[PDB]
């Protein structure tokens, strides 16, 4: 009987992580008129 | 006798008619401030400013 070990030995990895995410708008708002007429 | 009651019906009732108005735009008044119903976490607002 055998088998494929891997040595294990101590490495200095970085701990980061990548959120994905979608740009928006940090406040929209939209014109209406309030009154009937004519745009002048 | 000053008057006669057909004129007093007449008065009284757009009386009745106005304090009926007066409610209801008390009422619709009221309504222009939103309010939360409850009491909890409230999220994104579905809704724009100046929206309809």
């Amino acid at each position: 009987p055998e088998v494929g070990i891997v040595t294990l030995e101590a490495q200095t990895v970085t701990l980061n992580t990548e959120l994905p995410g979608r740009t928006n708008a940090f406040r929209i708002a939209e014109v209406r008129p309030q009154v009937n007429g004519i745009i002048l | 006798q000053a008057v006669s009651k057909q004129q007093y019906a007449d008065a009284n009732a757009a009386y009745l008619q106005s304090k009926a108005a007066v409610e209801q735009a008390r009422i619709n008044l009221r309504y222009t401030k939103v309010l939360s119903p409850i009491s909890g976490r409230i999220g994104r607002s579905a809704v724009t400013e100046g929206a309809l």
